[PDB]
């Protein structure tokens, strides 16, 4: 079976799958976990960095594409640089060209379609990243999940990666509490760092493991990373 | 590079306490013909958006079908589209604009003088000015081709400087770019006796006024003049 529909992103199998676009997926599922949260005023990214000895760097994971969006991958860092570089370009050509922000909405449309490309077509392959788009425009705020699939959805919350399933049940659970810290930043950011929490096994979120980000209201995208997240540990 | 054919003559406008006005009459000259009178060169976009058109005919259609797709095109996966995500007058302006430069850029100009006039979502009036070689600029008072020679100075003389805009009203304003208009049908050997008025305003929204006629002229102290100097009879 699987062994036989599996050798290329041009291929469905007896059933109906891709498991190319699969195989990406799980690209994801092994990458360390991120969280995304926003209430009516602002929208916070909370990611875990891995390192890969204690004596090499926690590579980041947090991008910025604009003043008013960024986002969070789980996975192939080099795609996700290539993802949100396009993103940093459509972006780009909404305020040059029009004079007008990119809408969350439309950022994760262009996404989707980007990657849509490489899952019908012969000698590419699909992007082996998981991305979270968070971003305040002018309709307020708003969190993205993109997959390699090309699927994005608009979530009040969401986590992805390695058992990004324990911080995700949190949030669907603290739903009605979060989503209305309005006008309180460092609420919105503390209980994403309990959602993150709760897909913790390994160890616990430390100073330089700990990465956030955070854009609203009247806050532009900024990344906190170090001891600017120590009075969230 | 190229020479227009079919041409519109002025386009006026200026801005009042709630909105701004803009008016154009309705011909389309072929050099010293007055070939066409039922042109429209006024080109509302949406309810808070009004194109005018002045130069080369062919290029305006050319120019009405790009704002119809802007507006196709905004509406796509937009749920927004009548309302947070509406195209505003800025987005129109700045596209146009671009437009006119990259042609002008590439040595094959759109042959026109345009000013596009609107309020945007706050409620700020716009005004803004883009000619074939992509030059742009702001003032409370715009106007092109002959309007800027014959216009300007009356409309001025009502809004001077800035402070000027909220100190003015709609009456005072229509009445200024009505008798503007009776001065270039006066003076100007390529205008038309009929135009188009648009006034778009905070509170009223976009009135569109067709047919307008230039009436009240003074032509009797016509009989008493005779000869070019020395003749009595």
């Amino acid at each position: 079976f699987r062994n036989n529909y599996d050798g290329d992103t041009v291929t469905f199998s007896p059933t109906g799958r891709l498991f190319q676009v699969e195989y990406a997926l799980e690209a994801i599922k092994q990458g360390s976990v991120t969280v995304g949260l926003r209430s009516n005023t602002h929208a916070v990214l909370v990611a875990l960095k891995r390192n890969a000895d204690e004596l090499s760097s926690y590579q980041k994971k947090i991008i910025k594409c604009d003043e008013h969006m960024g986002l969070s991958l789980a996975g192939l860092a080099p795609d996700a640089r290539v993802l949100s570089n396009y993103l940093r370009q459509q972006c780009n050509y909404s305020s040059l060209v029009f004079n007008r922000k990119l809408a969350v909405e439309r950022a994760g449309h262009l996404l989707c379609d980007k990657a849509q490309k490489n899952t019908q077509s012969y000698g590419g392959r699909p992007y082996g990243v998981g991305l979270l788009i968070i971003g305040y425009d002018k309709s307020g705020a708003h969190l993205l999940e993109f997959q390699p699939s090309g699927n994005v959805t608009e979530l009040y919350g969401t986590a992805i990666g390695a058992r990004s399933q324990g911080a995700k049940t949190y949030l669907e659970r603290t739903l009605d509490t979060f989503i209305k810290i309005d006008g309180n930043p460092d609420e919105l950011i503390k209980a994403g760092v309990e959602a993150i929490s709760q897909s913790l096994r390994d160890e616990s979120l430390t100073v330089d493991n700990l990465s956030i980000a955070i854009v609203g209201k009247d806050t532009p995208f900024t990344i906190y990373d170090g001891e600017a997240v120590a009075k969230y540990i | 590079t190229q020479q227009p054919i079919v041409t519109g003559t002025s386009v006026i406008s200026m801005k009042y306490d709630n909105g701004v006005i803009i008016a154009a009459d309705n011909l389309g000259s072929y050099g010293s013909l007055l070939r066409f009178n039922g042109v429209e060169r006024l080109i509302p976009v949406g309810d808070n958006t009004v194109v005018g058109i002045s130069g080369d005919i062919s290029d305006m259609q050319h120019i009405e079908r790009l704002l119809k797709d802007l507006v196709t095109e905004n509406a796509y996966d937009n749920p927004l589209a009548d309302a947070e995500e509406a195209l505003e007058p800025s987005y129109i302006f700045e596209y146009l604009a671009t437009v006119m430069y990259q042609r002008r850029s590439k040595m094959n100009p759109l042959w026109n003088a345009i000013i596009v006039a609107g309020v945007q979502s706050n409620g700020d009036q716009f005004l803004r000015y883009v000619n074939l070689l992509g030059v742009t600029y702001s003032s409370p008072t715009l106007a092109t081709g002959f309007g800027a020679h014959m216009a300007n100075p009356l409309l001025r003389k009502v809004v001077d400087r800035e402070s000027d805009i909220p100190k003015t009203t709609v009456q005072v304003a229509e009445e200024a770019i009505v008798n503007a208009m009776r001065v270039l049908y006066y003076r100007d050997a390529r205008s038309s006796r009929n135009f188009s008025l648009a006034i778009i305003d905070k509170n009223t929204g976009l009135t569109f006024k067709k047919n307008l006629q230039v009436e009240n002229m003074k032509w009797d102290f016509a009989k008493d003049i005779k000869g070019y100097g020395t003749q009595k009879i």
